[PDB]
């Protein structure tokens, strides 16, 4: 993906509920630093729904590609409000940006 | 008129409830829409930035506009019959006060330091109020095309240990008084009633408990406030009087929106399910302490079935079926509950992970166990009346015998153990987030047989319940199955490239369902494995509503039927086709299965819709 476009998408569509920087505060949603290779519902200090807490998957590109297309369908009962990113290219860009920023 | 994600907008007359308008498309996903004051026009906001003001009668387009640097936040026609203006907020923060009589904007209005949350014309058309994430109200002077007033909103005072100074209020709804002379609003934990004409605070209606408001709605009649705080908590409060009128359970997906009739005698309730529920004003005020709590445990002892319940206010009430026999009990909000083997006792967990076991014979007698960093997870008792077993955030699996107050631990050295279950032997099955399928021992901690069926977490694992001859699990990888005799599964099913999500054994037969994320079921004979015809329970449907999750499978005692339960119950015939598919649940989203030894009655409570009991006849 295009990391720069991914950043734009993050700023536009995710930043209002989530930080990606280390020690960034929990907002409406959990901080996403360290997201990749981590199981659902594990950000310490965030109170998840039971659905998100027990989805039982590992966040990575494949799982994010499916989630981000339609969060409610992937984790029914999630309290995250997001319709989904219908275009694959944009999903790849965002995912590539998150992969970089959430490790940095 | 309602729009949607598809971005088509449908216009309807609610009474007879019959299609009165079809709209072919709107470029980009609809963001919001609104009628003209004389209902002669319909503005349509969108991500594209095509402000398509279609006619409300012919349905043909009339007006159209664009100016925003970003996606529009809101559109509204002027409340005045005379002036024709189109105030429009957007993510670029700039207001756009369109002159509807002209193709180009009457006045761009930078002012909000954050993206606009909502927009409405003020009853005084000369004025134009606006709201945004900064939370400050902005009563613009539209006549001068300039700023006039803008109340600051730090009125939600809150002296926390938070390093941030005074809290940055984020107002959402821009509610108006029935005369519109003052602006009702709501944010975080409090409703406010600002007086923009005097540029000062007046009212302040605190919301239920504490969180951050996701939705709110003032009612000019009865000073009512239908507020969806969070998790579809659509409470009916009463403004100024500052007290709740009544609870309103019944939307699935956590509401998406609500608004009152112009008469105020009713209100729509848009929701994430894709559902709009009409409601009379009168009904909400009356109290209705019903609709049992969403997650409960029910234990079946024969002819009458008792369902575990959480009190509408505090702890719990046990209501047996086929009777009005409520059984209330007191505690500081129980976290979870479990009855003792052979009755004679009752038990519950706690937020501290403490677990009491109150005796039935006497309320004075109890044992309290203090354990776990957080609230206790799974709780289960041994075949003996004695010995509690539990788990939570701790890596160890607690085994706390009561009375004796023994504290044997299962030192699994996991990040945590996700769940555990009783085996027919002294063995105690368990699994964690490492996906190990451990076989421990009851009471005494001892990891006798250890299995690593999944590098990922064990998603759903089911054990058959005849002897200990088989057990299996599937976890978005492979549907492994074992007889415990080997340290590795007797077979590793790989018939699903989309990876099976869950599985359940036959009622003492040879069937073994393997549930998919889309509710698809693949039956597998309990004999290593063979390409058995997929149960294939759901084929055509879509993303409509009440459909996600393959929570459980309830096999018929005959074994000829599988009771699938996802968006709703469907009795899919085993192997090819369906048997008693019908039903269709009110709540949707059932997460538990209870079956009577006879198997005659299963009652599901899903989505908090309520508990439903089934008793087939002749
Ligand atoms: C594309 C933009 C977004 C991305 C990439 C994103 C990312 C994520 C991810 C990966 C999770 C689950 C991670 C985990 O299980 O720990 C999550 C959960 C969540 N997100 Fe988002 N998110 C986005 C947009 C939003 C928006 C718009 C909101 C609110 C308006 C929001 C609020 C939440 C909340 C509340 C949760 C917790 C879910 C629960 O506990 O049930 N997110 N987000």
């Amino acid at each position: 993906g295009d990391v720069e476009k991914g950043k734009k998408i993050f700023v536009q569509k995710c930043a209002q509920c989530h930080t990606v920087e280390k020690g960034g505060k929990h907002k409406t949603g959990p901080n996403l630093h360290g997201l990749f290779g981590r199981k659902t519902g594990q950000a310490p200090g965030f109170t998840y729904t039971d659905a998100n807490k027990n989805k039982g998957i590992t966040w990575k590109e494949e799982t994010l590609m499916e989630y981000l297309e339609n969060p409610k369908k992937y984790i029914p009962g999630t309290k995250m409000i997001f319709a989904g990113i219908k275009k694959k290219t944009e999903r790849e860009d965002l995912i590539a940006y998150l992969k970089k920023a959430t490790n940095e | 008129a309602s729009c949607g994600a598809d971005k088509t907008l449908q216009v309807f007359k609610a009474e007879t409830g019959e299609k009165l308008l079809e709209i072919k498309a709107h470029e980009d996903e609809v963001l919001c829409c609104a009628f003209s004051t004389d209902d002669r026009f319909i503005a349509t906001c969108s991500v594209d930035k095509k402000v398509k003001i279609w006619n409300s009668m012919t349905g043909e387009l009339v007006h159209t506009y664009d100016e925003h640097s970003e996606q529009v936040n809101c559109c509204h026609f002027t409340n005045s019959s005379h002036h024709l203006l189109l105030a429009t907020g957007s993510s670029d923060c700039f207001l756009k006060l369109w002159d509807l009589n002209q193709k180009e904007c009457r006045n761009t209005m930078f002012g909000h330091t954050n993206s606009v949350n909502h927009c409405r014309f003020s009853p005084d058309d000369k004025l134009l109020a606006s709201c945004s994430a900064d939370g400050t109200l902005k009563l613009w002077d539209a006549t001068s095309a300039n700023e006039r007033k803008s109340i600051n909103v730090k009125q939600f005072f809150l002296n926390l240990e938070d390093p941030q100074e005074d809290m940055e209020v984020i107002v959402k709804c821009c509610s108006w008084s029935a005369d519109g002379a003052r602006i009702m609003v709501a944010a975080k934990n409090k409703i406010f009633l600002f007086d923009i004409h005097t540029s000062g605070l007046l009212g302040e209606i605190h919301t239920g408990h504490h969180s951050t408001i996701q939705y709110c709605d003032f009612s000019p009649q009865n000073h009512l406030a239908v507020v969806a705080l969070s998790q579809y908590c659509v409470e009916l409060w009463n403004t100024d009087s500052r007290s709740k009128v009544a609870d309103c359970r019944g939307h699935l997906s956590w509401v998406h929106g609500v608004m009152f009739s112009p008469d105020g005698s009713s209100f729509l309730t848009s929701s994430d399910d894709q559902t709009i529920r009409l409601w009379e004003t009168k009904k909400v005020c009356k109290n209705s302490a019903v609709m049992l709590k969403q997650e409960v445990d029910v234990v079946f002892q024969e002819n009458e079935v008792m369902v575990l319940a959480v009190d509408h206010i505090r702890r719990l009430q046990l209501i047996n079926g086929r009777t009005g026999q409520i059984d209330y009990l007191t505690e500081a909000q129980v976290s979870c509950c479990c009855l003792s083997p052979h009755l004679q006792y009752i038990a519950f967990g706690d937020e501290n992970g403490a677990i009491e076991i109150l005796e039935l014979v006497n309320n004075r007698i109890f044992q309290s166990r203090f354990q776990h960093k957080k609230t206790v997870w799974h709780i289960q008792f041994t075949a003996d009346e004695k010995t509690l077993i539990s788990s939570s955030d701790d890596a160890e699996i607690q085994v706390w015998n009561w009375q004796l107050d023994k504290c044997i631990f299962l030192r699994g050295h996991q990040e945590t153990v996700k769940d555990f279950r009783l085996l027919k032997n002294s063995r105690l099955l368990s699994w964690s987030f490492d996906g190990t399928v451990k076989v421990w021992n009851i009471i005494t901690g001892n990891k006798e047989k250890d299995f690593v069926c999944h590098q990922g977490t064990v998603l759903s694992c089911d054990i058959s319940h005849d002897a200990t001859k088989f057990s299996s699990t599937s976890a978005d990888k492979t549907a492994k199955i074992w007889s415990f005799d080997l340290l590795l599964p007797l077979h590793e099913l790989r018939g699903h490239n989309g990876c099976v999500r869950c599985s359940a054994f036959s009622v003492d037969s040879t069937l073994l369902a393997t549930g998919d994320d889309n509710g698809e079921i693949r039956i597998w004979n309990v004999s290593n494995g063979e390409l058995l015809h997929l149960c294939a329970p759901l084929s055509e449907e879509g993303a409509a509503t009440h459909g996600g999750w393959v929570t459980d499978l309830c096999f018929s005692p005959d074994g000829k039927m599988l009771i699938s339960a996802g968006g709703y119950i469907k009795w899919w015939n085993v192997v090819t086709g369906e048997s008693s598919q019908t039903f269709y649940t009110n709540g949707t989203n059932l997460k538990k299965i209870h079956v009577s030894p006879d198997f005659k009655t299963y009652v599901t409570v899903d989505n908090l819709g309520i508990l439903y009991i089934l008793q087939t006849l002749e």
